[PDB]
RNA sequence: AAGGCGGCCCCCUGGACGAAGACUGACGCUCAGGUGCGAAAGCGUGGGGAGCAAACAGGAUUAGAUACCCUGGUAGUCCACGCCGUAAACGAUGUCGACUUGGAGGUUGUGCCCUUGAGGCGUGGCUUCCGGAGCUAACGCGUUAAGUCGACCGCCUGGGGAGUACGGCCGCAAGGUUAAAACUCAAAUGAAUUGACGGGGGCCCGCACAAGCGGUGGAGCAUGUGGUUUAAUUCGAUGCAA
RNA sequence: CUGCAUGGCUGUCGUCAGCUCGUGUUGUGAAAUGUUGGGUUAAGUCCCGCAACGAGCGCAACCCUUAUCCUUUGUUGCCAG
RNA sequence: CGUCGUAGUCCGGAUUGGAGUCUGCAACUCGACUCCAUGAAGUCGGAAUCGCUAGUAAUCGUGGAUCAGAAUGCCACGGUG
RNA sequence: CGCGGGGUGGAGCAGCCUGGUAGCUCGUCGGGCUCAUAACCCGAAGAUCGUCGGUUCAAAUCCGGCCCCCGCAACCA
């Protein structure tokens, strides 16, 4: 997520864009993801969760 | 005593802290301050608004220089990402361009276990 | 063990002595201030109660992690 | 200086359970603290005859190497009794 | 508040001025359903600095107001067994609402002679933005500031 | 086949599936014993060693804290060649074959259609979610059966004792495999039901928290209780609910 | 004396939204459904949905009081002309 | 309206001395109240903790039951709010 | 006459060469958490810093005596 001001564009505008870019990118999601090791076993086990889930 | 005009932010945001650096565009530090060291310790320095003064007093220690335009190069996930941006630009400076450079192995090292709490 | 340093000193005037034990006499907190800066060091409260307080140039990071080193190492 | 640091060696600790934390009672002491036994007594202002002083006295009588205690206390005060321990005084 | 949201009462105005807000003030400054001494009160301290700080009584008192006006403040939250501190953006009718209570705190925690004459040095030191008030204006930013990470 | 297998490229190699027709001619299914494979940890020799991390040390927490948290960190985790042969090694469901209504998808072949659109009509392999009869103690399973049948194998016979002892075989070891009895109990167990409970989960309420205003905890006195005292300080009320 | 033999009375979760029955149906059975769902209500309140159809206790209503008014009655209450 | 002018005070009333009132056969142990004198602690209360969502909280008086006499408790009443 | 290290609150310490209201632990008494207790948490009590003379602005910490405890030491058949 990289971000470039253009022109008459307000500090604000281009920040809340900079923060949609990254909400888009995932970067947060990502880093939360990693700060700890999981098991196989486990994210296995949220996979099939998350399918099931997505089942309305 | 020497000048810039031209600079970038790197701002280093973990969750127990956020470090601001300034900086050239070749890489060398012209000022820093962290939000642990302006007066906050622990509970308090975690917060956003540490990491504002952390910028605020790094705007303090490099307009010596009188930089006028610079980037921002956000690293990490803590507080301090965003509020210490604002405080830049309320500091007198022109924000050029945002750029998160938060690193993301392609699953590489193994991270510590996951705490029991 | 802890010292105060830099801002955190609330006297108007230090006696200053600098990193070589160069006595630099008597300074307002601000020129203290000035001094240790260009050096690229930190003024250090090392006598809070003489008369005028005494203050120090030192790295105090340096001094502290050499403190703390001496303490561990003599006792295991 | 001498710190106060506490152990406990409450009815049923014995030697099992005890010992282990004679051990961690040296330790207290061995890092130049007056380590202070507090007895937790199932029990009263006399509870026992046997809970404090089998124990009080044997840990003081292992550790009496390294720690000695300041007193025999056996006067309890409440449900508890704090014998004292301490660095074995240099003369 | 679990389920049951609420309007709010809409008090009559300041007697003498005709204000809303003053109504809100004298309220906040009343004690013991003391009304009628209440009011006494926050008039003779605007007239105290009504007369002798340049009048427009009104406008004075938002000077004053203007300055202990506080515009963000964190909301303590507890999440996964740690007590967050999160920095909420408050709305315009409280921000005059803590505005006038720590304007009236900050007198009763005063030295002088009477409540008037307190409540009229609050002001006048509050219209210099300086003093006790505008203080705890800054704590609450200072405090915001500080964990604008967890926004 | 199971264990398990994930950056990209090449080389060597196993299996599966489809289309068409030719060939062999029941050459098939199952399998005690036997043989081979078989996560992780562990073992032996020599390499390798960033991160992680049993052990261990130090800092904290705590009444204690040989833990949970923090700062370090050895074996190990990695490679080669050997060993070990076990897991909730699970679909807790042996293998093979035949038969029995349906709906929505995923994946992967293949025949047909102005290919005239990212399609239209068929026909195989695997797979996910529902569900019909039937089955089932119920939960549920339901053409991938736990339905309807047949062929062959493995295994069970109340709980604890015990996957223990003894013997045999196996292993450098740790240990594995086969596998009892005395003794003791009238239970142990499965699914589902109504409550109660939850610092297991979801949803939701109450001045429960949050937002506020005023208090109690300090002081003096009133008052009740405990305790202590006394000849007696009469009996009762004691967590929220004295 | 025993509230650990009792009647009567009372606290309490808590004015919380619960507790049940007949017939029907499901399960070999204990039991289930109804009263598993989606909304919304102070509420098992109500509405849709529903192998259940209905019903009873509790919720609500009927009771006291308070807020506006009307008729009746004016003494010891009242005083507009 | 006047006074006190931020003080251990013209704040606070505990405690004690002296002298009295009334109830009641009887106020030593132990009643309530009055007059004079006395003028403690207390300058807003640590850890912790309670009530209250509107005519409520907070604050101000008023009455009753029990009762010869003995309310800061209890039950009830309205004022400001 | 003979060495060591110490004396601070009920017990044990820190504050030391770096001389300006003595703070940190276990106990003590309360409060909080729990249905309740243990445990834990918020708190208050608690002192000539051994005792004196020196010495100083003010010395806990500054020196030396009196004195006490321990240390090993000395009685180690």
């Amino acid at each position: 997520p990289v971000i470039k001001v253009r022109e008459n564009e307000p500090f604000d505008v281009a920040l809340r864009r900079f923060k949609r870019s990254c909400e888009k990118a995932g970067v947060l999601a990502e880093v939360r993801r990693r700060e700890f090791y999981e098991k196989p076993t486990t994210e296995r086990k949220r996979a099939k969760a998350s399918a099931v889930k997505r089942h309305a | 005593r020497k000048q810039v005009s031209d600079g970038v932010a790197h701002i280093h945001a973990s969750f127990n802290n956020t470090i601001v650096t300034i900086t050239d565009r070749q890489g060398n530090a012209l000022g820093w301050a962290t939000a642990g060291g302006s007066g906050f310790r622990g509970s308090r320095k975690s917060t956003p608004f540490a990491a504002q003064v952390a910028a605020e007093r790094c705007a303090d220690a490099v307009k010596e220089y009188g930089i006028k335009n610079l980037e921002v190069m956000v690293k990490g996930p803590g507080p301090g990402r965003e509020s210490t941006i604002r405080a830049l630009n309320a500091a007198g400076f022109r924000i050029t361009n945002i750029t998160d450079v938060t690193p993301i192995p392609h699953n590489g090292c193994r991270p510590p276990k996951k705490r029991r709490v | 063990k802890d010292f105060i340093i830099n801002e955190q000193i609330r006297a108007r005037e230090v006696r200053l002595i600098d990193q070589n034990g160069d006595q630099l006499g008597i300074k307002s907190k601000q020129e203290a201030l000035e001094i240790a800066a260009r050096r690229n060091l930190d003024l250090v409260l090392v006598a809070p109660n003489a008369k005028p307080p005494v203050c120090r140039i030192m790295d105090y990071g340096k001094f502290r992690f050499e403190q703390q080193k001496k303490e561990k190492e003599a006792r295991k | 200086v001498i710190q106060v640091k506490e152990i406990k060696f409450r009815p049923g600790t014995d030697e099992g359970d005890y010992q282990v934390k004679l051990r961690s009672l040296i330790r207290f002491l061995e890092e130049g603290d007056k380590a202070k036994i507090t007895l937790r007594f199932r029990g009263r202002e006399m509870a026992h005859q046997q809970i404090g002083m089998e124990v009080l006295n044997r840990v003081k009588d292992d550790l009496q190497e390294l720690a000695v205690v300041e007193s025999f206390p056996t006067k309890i005060e409440g449900r508890q009794m704090i014998m004292v321990l301490a660095p074995k005084k240099k003369q | 508040p679990r389920r049951r949201v609420i309007g709010q009462r809409k008090i009559l105005p300041d007697p003498k001025f005709g204000s809303e807000l003053l109504a809100k003030f004298v309220n906040i400054l009343m004690v013991d359903g003391k009304k009628s001494t209440a009011e006494s009160i926050v008039y003779s301290a605007l007239e105290t600095l009504a007369q002798r700080s340049g009048k427009s009584e009104l406008e004075a008192f938002e000077v004053a107001l203007e300055n202990v006006r506080p515009t963000v403040e964190v909301k303590s939250r507890r999440v996964g067994g740690s007590t967050y501190q999160v920095p909420v953006e408050v709305r315009p009718v409280r921000r005059n609402a803590l505005a006038m209570r720590w304007i009236v705190e900050a007198a009763r925690k005063r030295g002088d002679k009477s409540m008037a004459l307190r409540l009229a040095n609050e002001l006048s030191d509050a219209a210099e933005n300086k003093g006790t008030a505008v203080k705890k204006r800054e704590d609450v930013h200072r405090m915001a500031e500080a964990n604008k990470a967890f926004a």
